[PDB]
């Protein structure tokens, strides 16, 4: 065994091995290792990347104007933010200048995602980490409709229904077939919620289901289906026309009414049935305000996203701040530069890649993807791996630093970021609700904070959804309908040399997409994703990534039940799929 | 009483098929799982992780051996021995041919389990392969799309349940009710085509008419699916509809097929 320090964690890989393989409710294929001590403290957190397909390879000598398409099926979970990406770096490249609908249009499509990924996320993905379904079981339903009706206006709250959801539950598990429950760790010490919490949080898990499906109308109006809608380079491909014949054949009255009748409902399910129930989780759950801070005091990181002026990425522009902080020290948040290469690097000296110095970072535009399975000593074989080898090569995943920082992204990070440049409403928003909860502001860099962080966020788009919603009618009554520049859409017309960025905050945090352009194909199409930075592996230093270090000093209840392990690691929202592409 | 189980794995994927799953209107998901279906494994939705899931994978495929439905998402990779797609530290294959074994018939979901889809396509650095190229002995239902229509991935399920036996298929194995014709045979714009009514660059006049997107691309000609008439999202709208050429994503290598803005051959 090894022990060495590094970002104030000492990293020791004595004691007993736990590995959780597969990671399940998350998107797509993780493997977790950990070291626990005498006292079941984690000593020791390695994050490995499961999976690879190889987008970037199948990028090169495409058509610039093909590639949001094959780039957005890096990930259905984060559907369309990889297209979004895609078109604002070909239009970096080439030069191209988008009218103000299909800028509008865009950010409503983004904050649409946010709204949707966000909510799934919360119920589908970490809900059955905080909220024990089979205690549901044992709740009163007069109870339950009282809790509910104290921490809510939200219609849906009487006894009756309470008693038919549980009883819904009752006969469903009552054959034995458990479905999507079946050998959970129910009864676990660190289920907290009383029964009539389960059963509100139950009840609201089944109506989140249901409704989520209702919040991508929005993607299907504008981008023709959900998952997975269509762009353009220029604009977007939903032609408007209001008021003259054919309108039945764009984008009418009727569908902007469609449009404008989802993003009611979404807001009103968001702030009425998310919101309180994530209130609710960090009222019953407060020592997870001191679990899981890992990097989060210490370096976090936004490029920022929702560009409010078409075509200017610059910080008067961005309605959600960029920014990076590094050390600690939140007052002195960083300008972030994606063309710098002594910024954004990868690393792949603990990764499945190979490059001609693996002891060196590549910025994006210099970017390697040669694939390289090499495990090393695994405890077993090339094809079973027991044990990963982390003093070597262990994972899919490329390890990005931001000027040689590990940072952590997401909803967490761009609460922190916004916060400390001062932003109004993220400040009163955040004060707000820590008084509620009765926990410093310091109690927000944690497990819990990551997963309120991200309900805010929620809470923030659908109210922003609104806002670009209001934009778009207020051009169409000034009569400027225009959708797409089709100036450079003809590749006679493109540089034969250029190359662009493009980047935005995906619902799991800071996206970008770095393309070369040359004779009319991509030359070289580079990406670096939320999940790749948080699920990083180590760095020639030493240096361990957001899920390591969150993981990192974690006490363990029963080791064999990892509820610990996966309840921080849900908090961050993995996308696997995403992480390696 | 009993429901019947499904075992629903996932290899190489982004995801997109299960998310079109739970975006289904009618019946709604909830139901599907709840009352249709005994969703016994999933990794996207079930509480069990690590070893505990192993341990409902191989509970379910023992106890109902011969009796389970198994679904697919994703696709084996046969590059690296198999292990560019990883599970409980072994290639993804593995686990597939296990759970194929005990399977009474297999439903492809998607491109990706179907023909190979996005991680398939040229130079396919994985040797993405699709589940019928590796399953040989089992009855496999190809459902195409990326992803499939949301109604029609659950009126799938509702038509086996009910009916209590597999769709009838295509030669290629895609269920005749909603593959049986292209979207091109079904689309509202082709008045315009018939007419050589067509959109010649976006936001033209054309476009604000709703004219034919053949000239922009559109894949409808060449594609069997049912966007162009039970539509996307509840009815709400289509790619066309949107104003984008279809991809041609129901089929076969559609990411290879030249440039989405070159016209059909
Ligand atoms: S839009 Fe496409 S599917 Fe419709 S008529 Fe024109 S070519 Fe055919
Ligand atoms: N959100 C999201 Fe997907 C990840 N990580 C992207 O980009
Ligand atoms: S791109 Fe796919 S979703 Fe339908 S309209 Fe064409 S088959
Ligand atoms: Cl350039
Ligand atoms: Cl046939
Ligand atoms: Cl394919
Ligand atoms: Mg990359
Ligand atoms: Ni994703």
């Amino acid at each position: 065994s090894t022990q060495y320090e590094t970002q104030g964690y000492t990293i020791n890989n004595a004691g007993r091995r736990l590995v959780v393989d597969p990671i399940t409710r998350i998107e797509g294929h993780m493997r977790c290792e950990v070291n626990i001590n005498d006292q079941n403290v984690i000593t020791n957190a390695v994050s490995c990347g499961t999976m690879f397909r190889g987008l970037e390879i199948i990028l090169q000598g495409r058509d610039p104007r093909d590639a949001w398409a094959f780039v957005e099926r890096i990930c259905g979970v984060c559907t369309g933010v990889h297209a979004l990406a895609s078109v604002y770096a070909i239009e970096d490249a080439i030069g191209i200048k988008v009218p103000d609908n299909a800028n509008i249009i865009r950010n409503i499509m983004l904050a649409t995602l946010w709204c949707h990924d966000h909510l799934v996320h919360f119920y589908q993905l970490a809900g059955m980490d905080w909220i024990d379904v089979l205690d549901a079981l044992k709740a009163d339903p007069r109870k339950t409709s009282e809790l509910a009706q104290s921490l809510s206006s939200w219609p849906k709250s009487s006894p009756g229904y309470f008693f038919d959801v549980q009883n819904r539950l009752k006969k469903f598990v009552e054959g034995g077939q458990l479905g999507i429950f079946r050998n959970g760790y129910w009864g676990h010490p660190q289920y907290k919620l009383p029964p009539e919490a389960n059963l509100m949080g139950f009840a609201h898990y089944l109506e989140a289901l249901d409704f989520q499906r209702e919040i991508v109308k929005i993607h299907a109006v504008f981008g023709g289906k959900n998952p997975h809608p269509n762009w353009i380079v220029g604009g977007m491909p939903c032609a408007i026309n209001i008021d003259e014949s054919g309108a039945v054949g764009a984008v009418n009255m009727e569908r902007l009414n469609l449009v404008q009748s989802i993003i009611t409902r979404t807001a009103d399910f968001i702030n009425n049935v998310m919101i309180p129930d994530a209130l609710a989780i960090g009222q019953f759950n407060k020592p997870w305000s001191e679990i899981g801070t890992g990097l989060s005091d210490k370096c976090v990181l936004s490029y920022g996203a929702f560009p409010d002026i078409a075509n200017d990425f610059g910080e008067k522009s961005l309605l959600m701040p960029g920014g990076a902080v590094i050390n600690g020290d939140f007052n002195n948040v960083l300008p972030v530069d994606l063309v710098d290469p002594q910024q954004v690097q990868e690393f792949v000296d603990h990764a499945w890649y190979r490059y001609p110095n693996d002891q060196v970072g590549r910025h994006p535009f210099d970017g390697i993807t040669d694939p390289w399975y090499n495990p090393g000593d695994v405890k077993g074989s090339d094809t079973n791996i027991q044990q990963l080898n982390e003093q070597e090569r262990y994972s899919w995943i490329k390890a990005p630093r931001w000027r040689g920082n590990a940072m952590e992204v997401g909803p967490l990070a761009r609460t922190l970021i916004a916060y400390h440049k001062g932003d109004a409403a993220t400040v009163e928003s955040v004060d707000r609700m820590m008084s509620a909860l009765n926990l410093p502001l310091s109690g927000i860099q944690s497990t819990l904070g990551r997963i309120l962080c991200r309900a805010h966020e929620a809470q923030w788009a659908a109210g922003k959804l609104q806002y670009f919603f209001d934009k778009l009618m207020t051009n169409l009554k000034n009569g400027n309908l225009a959708t797409a520049s089709t100036e450079k859409w003809e590749p006679a017309t493109w540089p034969t040399e250029c190359r662009g960025v493009g980047f935005t905050e995906a619902p799991r945090g800071a996206l970008g997409h770095w393309a070369a352009i040359r004779d009319g194909k991509i030359d070289l199409y580079q990406c670096v994703v939320p999940t790749t930075w948080n699920a990083s592996p180590r760095d020639p230093k030493g240096q361990i990534g957001a899920y390591e270090a969150a993981l990192m000093n974690t006490k363990m209840a029963i080791p064999e039940q990892p509820l610990e392990i996966l309840r921080t690691l849900h908090s961050f929202d993995p996308c696997l799929a995403c992480s390696t592409h | 009483k009993p429901r019947i189980p499904v075992v629903w794995i996932h290899g190489l994927e982004c995801t997109c098929c299960t998310e079109s799953f739970i975006r289904s209107a009618h019946p709604l998901a909830k139901d599907v799982i709840l009352s249709l279906i005994s969703l016994d494994y999933d990794d996207t939705l079930m509480a069990a992780a690590g070893t505990q899931a192993e341990e409902v994978f191989e509970d379910i495929i023992t106890q109902y051996n011969g009796k389970y439905i198994l679904a697919v998402e994703g696709n084996p990779p046969l590059g690296e021995q198999g292990m560019f797609c990883i599970s409980s530290g072994r290639p993804f294959i593995e686990k597939l041919k296990r759970a194929a074994a005990g399977a009474s018939a297999i439903i492809a979901w998607g491109t990706c389990a179907s023909w190979g889809c996005v991680q398939a396509a040229r130079p396919n650095p994985t040797q993405a392969t699709p589940i019928d190229k590796v399953i040989t002995d089992k009855p496999i239902i190809k459902v195409p799309g990326c992803p499939p229509i949301p109604d029609v991935m659950s009126a799938i399920i509702t038509y086996m349940v009910t009916f209590d036996r597999l769709p009838d298929v295509d030669r290629m194995g895609r269920p005749l009710m909603f593959y049986g014709q292209r979207i091109h045979d079904k689309c509202y714009r082709r008045a315009h085509f018939d007419a050589g009514e067509f959109v010649q660059s976006w936001d033209d006049d054309a476009a604000r008419k709703g004219y034919c997107l053949y000239k922009m691309g559109c894949k409808g000609p060449t594609t069997y699916n049912a966007c162009s008439s039970t539509r996307w999202n509840d009815g709400v709208s289509f790619p066309i509809q949107s104003g984008h050429g279809c991809l041609g994503c129901a089929e076969n290598g559609f990411w290879d097929r030249g440039s989405f803005y070159s016209r059909v051959v």
